[PDB]
C-alpha cells in the first residue's frame, strides 16, 4: 500500500479481473482490488496488444508515413495521417494552401463527430441503459419523455416507439441475444426508468443507420472511409468548378454541406439531449464517481485555430492545468525536451536507464515482455498480473513529470479556464458548459419532477458523467465549426484560389539533409503527437504519443498512477463479479488500445 | 435459427469492424438483427471478462460445426504470443480453440488475410495471417485495408443464403468481388490509354482528372471492386478523390516500394 496524488492505494482486498474489457477498441485487461464494502481501492490498467509501428517506420520515405501510421487505428481513422503530414511539413518547412487547411479541418471535425456519437451509443450506452428494461416501457410514456428531452426531434410518436419495442421483443424472445448475451441486465447499478431505456435503445438504432452518412465527407475528400487518403504538402482532391472530372466541384461541395447540416441536427436533437437527460438521472442517484485526475491535472496541445498557423486563435485552446487550479493555464510546448516525456518503468519495453523519461525525439521502442515475481500464473497464462513490475504494452507519458488526463473533458476544462481569463475564442465551449449545468441542475429535474440541485461546473465536470457530457458537447461544437469551415472554403474557391497542394518541397532532392518535426492533433480521445527525425530522405526516428497512451498509462518511475487507474479509485461496486461500474468509468475515456500501443 | 458468428479480434486497427457498419445494402443493423447471431464480438458485446469468455464455450457446444468464425486482425508469434493477450493467454490459443469446430472461417481484411501493416518489415511481432496458423479448415480471404463495406456484407449474405463459401480464386478470395483489377474499369483509363498523366500534385492535369500512374497508382496490379462498386454507398474511391491506389488488397503491399513510385513497364498495362 502507498499514497500518491491524493489517492491511498491498497492491494490487500479482493482481486477482481476483467479480461477482456469489451466495448473498446483493441485489447485491454483491467484488475482491481475491492475493500470489505466492495469499494475499489486499487486499479491496474494493462494494454494487452502491441504491433510496433514505430519500428516498422524506420528507413522508409517520410511522404509515405501517413499511410502506415493511419493504420494505428481504424476508429480514430485519419487523425494519425493528419499528425504525420503535419510532422513532415513541420520538419521540411512546408506551408500548405488555405483550401488544404480547411479540407483537413473539415475531415478532422467529421471524425470527431462520427467517433464521439458512435462511441456513446454503440460502446458506452449499455453501461447506463438496461435493454431488457426497455421491453417493459410504455410506448406512450416514452413518446412523452422524448418530447420533454428533445422537443425538436421529429421521430417521437408512440407508434414509432412501440414498433422499435416489438422488434427488440422479437429479437430477445428468439433465444439468440447476440450482442446482449450474458449481459448485466437487472443490476441495481442501472437506475433509468423503462421509458428512458427504450428512448436510448431507439437512438442506438438511429445512430447506427445515420453514422454511415456522416463519413461520406471523408469519402469525397479522401476517397474512402475508413482510412481516407492524405498528402504531405496539401490534399489530393484537386478543385475545378467550370468539369465533372475534378475530385472537388460545386456539386461535391453541396453534398458535403448536406451531410454537415444532418450532423448539426443529430448533435442538437438526439446526442446532446440524451446525454443531458441520462446524466441528470444518474446525478439524481448520486453517481458522481470517476473524476480521477480530471479534478487536478489536465492537458491538451490546443487545436482549430481561426487563422492558419496562429496558435493564439485556437478554438479549443490548450495548455496544462495542475492541482485543480483553473485560474492558471501553463503553456505546453511539444518541442521542449523537459515537457512531454515517456517512461517504461512499468511497461514491456527497455531503455538504457528506466529511471528517466524520454522526450519523443529521443524515444526508443524496444520490446521487453517479462512478468514480475508476484505474478499468479505463467508467462503464457496470467491469472493475476503483478503491477509492482512491468504490466502493460502502454508507455507512461508525463508532462514535466506530472500525470495528466487528456480528452474532450480536458479540452472543455481548459476552454472554461481560458474563457474566464478573457480568451474570446473559447466563448462557445463556455456557453455550452453553462447551458449544460443549468439543464442538469434545474431544467431537466423540473421537467421530470425531480428536485433541483446546485452543483457548480467545478463539481460536475470532474466525474464520469462530466467526461461523457464533454464528449457530446465537443461533438456539437465540432459540427458547428465545420459548418463555418465549409463557408470559408467555398468563399475562398469562389474568390479564385483553387490551390490544394504545395509541391515546392515534394522531391527529396530539395530537402535539408537532416531535419526534425512534430505534428500535433486534438484527436477524439485527447492530445496526439507524432515526432519525426529525417536523415538523407529517410525516417531516422518516428515516435507517437497517443491520447490513450496518456490515459491508459501504467505507473511511472515515481509510482504515479495514470488517468484510468485514478478514475476507478474509490468507486463502490454493487456486485464485485459484475464489472458494470468499472466498464461505465473506463468507457467514459473511450479507450483506444491499438492507439495507445501502436 | 440465425447462424451464429463468433467474431475474434487479434492484432488489428479495427478498420474491418468499422467498414462493416458502413454497409448500406444490407444495413449492418439488419445483418445483426435478422441474418446472423453475433454472439461474440469485443467491440459491440454487452458482456465482458468471464461473462464474455463463457459465451464461446456455449456457442461452440450448441452449434458445433454450424457457426462461422470471423477473424479480424492476426496472431503474433513473437513475445511468446503475448504481444496479443486475451483472458491472460496468447490470442493464437483462442484462435486455434474457436477454429476447430467452425463450419467456415472468414479472414476479414488484409491483416487476417496476409498480415497487413504489422507484418511489414521488420515485423517485430511475427504477425502471421490466419491461413498460415489454421491449415485444416476452409477459409475465405476478404482482403483490403479495410475491404469495401458491401464486399464484407456481400460475403456474409452469400454464405447465409446458400450455406456455402462462394467460388474462390487461387489466393482464396471470392471471385464475385476480386476478379477485376482496379485498372480494368477505372474511369481514368481513357487518360491512361492516351498517355495523359498527373506529373505533380495539383497540376493542370490533376484538375482535369488525368491518370495517376506516374504518381504511383498501383491500380494496374491490384484486385478489388473499388472502381465499380466504390466506397461508402458508391460515393468515391481513392482515384476518384485524387490519390493513386496504394494496392491495399494485395499481399505485402506495404513492402512494394514507396506508394508514390511508379510501376515500371507501363506498356505491360496497356
Ligand atoms: N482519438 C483517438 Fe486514437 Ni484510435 C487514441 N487514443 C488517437 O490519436
Ligand atoms: S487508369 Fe489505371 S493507373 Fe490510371 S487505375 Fe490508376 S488512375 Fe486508373
Ligand atoms: S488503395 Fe484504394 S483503390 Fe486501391 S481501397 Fe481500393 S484497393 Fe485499396
Ligand atoms: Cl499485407
Ligand atoms: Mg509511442
Amino acid at each position: 500500500a502507498y499514497a500518491t496524488q491524493g489517492f491511498n492505494l491498497d492491494d490487500r482486498g479482493r482481486r477482481i479481473v476483467v479480461d477482456p474489457v469489451t466495448r473498446i477498441e483493441g485489447h485491454m485487461r483491467c484488475e482491481v482490488n475491492v475493500d470489505a464494502n466492495n469499494v475499489i481501492r486499487n486499479a491496474v490498467s494493462t494494454g494487452t496488444m502491441w504491433r510496433g509501428l514505430e519500428v516498422i517506420l524506420k528507413g522508409r520515405d517520410p511522404r509515405d508515413a501517413w499511410a502506415f501510421v493511419e493504420r494505428i487505428c481504424g476508429v480514430c481513422t485519419g487523425c494519425h495521417a493528419l499528425a504525420s503530414v503535419r510532422a513532415v511539413e513541420n520538419a521540411l518547412d512546408i506551408r500548405i494552401p488555405k483550401n488544404a487547411h480547411l479540407i483537413r479541418e473539415i475531415m478532422a471535425k467529421t471524425l470527431q463527430v462520427h467517433d464521439h456519437a458512435v462511441h456513446f451509443y454503440h460502446l458506452h450506452a449499455l453501461d447506463w441503459v438496461d435493454v431488457m428494461s426497455a421491453l417493459k416501457a410504455d410506448p406512450k410514456r416514452t413518446s412523452e419523455l422524448q418530447q420533454l428531452v428533445s422537443p425538436a426531434h421529429p421521430l417521437s410518436s408512440a407508434g414509432y416507439f412501440r414498433d422499435i419495442q416489438n422488434r427488440l421483443k422479437r429479437f430477445v424472445e428468439s433465444g439468440q441475444l447476440g450482442p446482449f448475451m450474458n449481459g448485466y441486465w437487472g443490476s441495481k447499478a442501472y437506475v433509468l426508468p423503462p421509458e428512458a431505456n427504450l428512448m436510448a435503445v431507439t437512438h442506438y438504432l438511429e445512430a447506427l443507420d445515420l453514422q454511415k452518412e456522416w463519413v461520406k465527407i471523408h469519402t469525397i475528400f479522401g476517397g474512402k472511409n475508413p482510412h481516407p487518403n492524405y498528402l504531405v504538402g496539401g490534399v489530393p482532391c484537386a478543385i475545378n468548378l467550370d468539369a465533372a472530372s475534378a475530385p472537388v466541384n460545386m456539386e461535391r461541395l453541396s453534398f458535403v454541406k448536406a451531410r454537415i447540416d444532418e450532423i448539426i441536427e443529430f448533435n442538437k436533437n438526439v446526442y446532446v439531449p440524451d446525454v443531458l437527460a441520462i446524466g441528470t438521472l444518474y446525478k439524481q442517484a448520486g453517481w458522481l464517481y470517476g473524476g480521477g485526475l480530471a479534478a487536478t491535472n489536465v492537458l491538451d496541445y490546443g487545436e482549430y485555430p481561426n487563422v492558419a498557423y496562429n496558435k493564439s486563435t485556437d478554438q479549443l485552446p490548450g495548455g496544462a492545468i495542475l492541482n485543480g487550479n483553473w485560474d492558471e493555464v501553463f503553456p505546453v510546448d511539444p518541442r521542449d525536451s523537459q515537457q512531454v516525456q515517456e517512461f517504461v518503468s512499468h511497461s514491456w519495453y527497455k531503455y538504457a536507464d528506466e529511471s528517466v523519461g524520454l522526450h519523443p525525439w529521443d524515444g526508443v521502442t524496444e520490446p521487453n515482455y517479462v512478468l514480475g515475481a508476484n505474478t499468479k500464473g505463467t508467462r503464457t497464462r496470467i491469472e493475476q498480473i503483478d503491477e509492482s513490475a512491468k504490466y502493460s504494452w502502454i508507455k507512461s507519458p508525463r508532462w514535466r513529470g506530472h500525470a495528466m488526463e487528456v480528452g474532450p473533458l480536458s479540452r472543455y476544462i481548459l476552454a472554461y479556464a481560458h474563457a474566464r481569463s478573457g480568451n474570446k475564442y473559447a466563448e462557445r465551449p463556455k456557453e455550452q458548459l453553462e447551458y449544460s449545468a443549468q439543464m442538469i441542475n434545474s431544467a431537466i429535474p423540473k421537467a421530470l419532477g425531480l428536485p433541483e440541485t446546485q452543483y457548480t461546473l467545478k463539481q460536475l465536470l470532474p466525474s464520469t458523467i462530466g467526461r461523457t457530457l464533454a464528449r457530446a458537447l465537443e461533438s456539437q461544437y465540432c459540427g458547428e465549426m465545420m459548418h463555418s469551415d465549409w463557408h470559408d472554403l467555398v468563399a475562398n474557391i469562389r474568390a479564385g484560389d483553387t490551390a490544394t497542394a504545395n509541391v515546392d518541397k515534394w522531391d527529396p532532392a530539395t530537402w535539408p539533409l537532416q531535419a526534425k518535426g512534430v505534428g500535433t492533433v486534438a484527436a477524439p480521445r485527447g492530445a496526439l503527437g507524432h515526432w519525426i527525425r529525417i536523415k538523407d530522405g529517410r525516417i531516422e526516428n518516428y515516435q507517437c504519443v497517443v491520447p490513450t497512451t496518456w490515459n491508459g498509462s501504467p505507473r511511472d518511475y515515481k509510482g504515479q498512477i495514470g488517468a484510468f487507474e485514478a478514475s476507478l479509485m474509490n468507486t463502490p461496486m454493487v456486485n464485485p463479479e459484475q464489472p458494470v461500474e468499472i466498464l461505465r468509468t473506463l468507457h467514459s475515456f473511450d479507450p483506444c488500445l491499438a492507439c495507445s500501443t501502436h | 435459427p440465425r447462424t451464429p458468428v463468433l467474431w475474434l479480434h487479434g492484432l488489428e486497427c479495427t478498420c474491418c469492424s468499422e467498414s462493416f457498419i458502413r454497409s448500406a445494402h444490407p444495413l449492418a443493423k439488419d445483418v445483426v438483427l435478422s441474418m446472423i447471431s453475433l454472439d461474440y464480438d469485443d467491440t459491440l458485446m454487452a458482456a465482458a471478462g468471464h461473462q464474455a469468455e463463457a459465451i464461446l464455450e456455449e456457442i461452440m457446444t450448441k452449434y458445433k460445426g454450424n457457426y462461422i468464425l470471423a477473424v479480424e486482425g492476426n496472431p503474433p508469434l513473437n513475445q511468446d504470443g503475448m504481444s496479443c493477450i486475451i483472458g491472460g493467454r496468447p490470442f493464437i490459443e483462442q484462435l486455434k480453440y474457436v477454429a476447430k469446430d467452425a463450419k467456415a472461417i472468414i479472414s476479414w481484411g488484409s491483416c487476417a488475410s496476409w498480415g497487413c501493416v504489422q507484418a511489414a518489415k521488420p515485423n517485430p511481432t511475427q504477425a502471421t495471417p490466419v491461413h498460415k496458423v489454421i491449415t485444416d479448415k476452409p477459409i475465405i480471404k476478404v482482403p483490403g485495408c479495410p475491404p469495401i463495406a458491401e464486399v464484407m456484407t456481400g460475403v456474409i449474405t452469400y454464405m447465409l443464403t446458400f450455406d456455402r463459401i462462394p467460388e474462390l480464386d487461387r489466393q482464396g478470395r471470392p471471385k464475385m468481388f476480386y476478379s477485376q483489377r482496379i485498372h480494368d474499369k477505372c474511369y481514368r483509363r481513357p487518360h491512361f490509354d492516351a498517355g495523359q498523366f498527373v506529373e505533380e500534385w495539383d497540376d493542370e492535369s490533376a484538375r482535369k482528372g488525368f491518370c495517376l500512374y506516374k504518381m504511383g497508382c498501383k491500380g494496374p496490379t491490384t484486385y478489388n471492386a473499388c472502381s465499380t462498386t466504390r466506397w461508402n454507398e458508391g460515393t468515391s474511391f481513392c482515384i476518384q478523390s485524387g490519390h493513386g491506389c496504394i494496392g491495399c488488397s494485395e499481399d505485402g503491399f506495404w513492402d512494394k516500394g514507396s506508394f508514390y513510385d511508379r510501376l515500371t513497364g507501363i506498356s505491360q498495362f496497356g
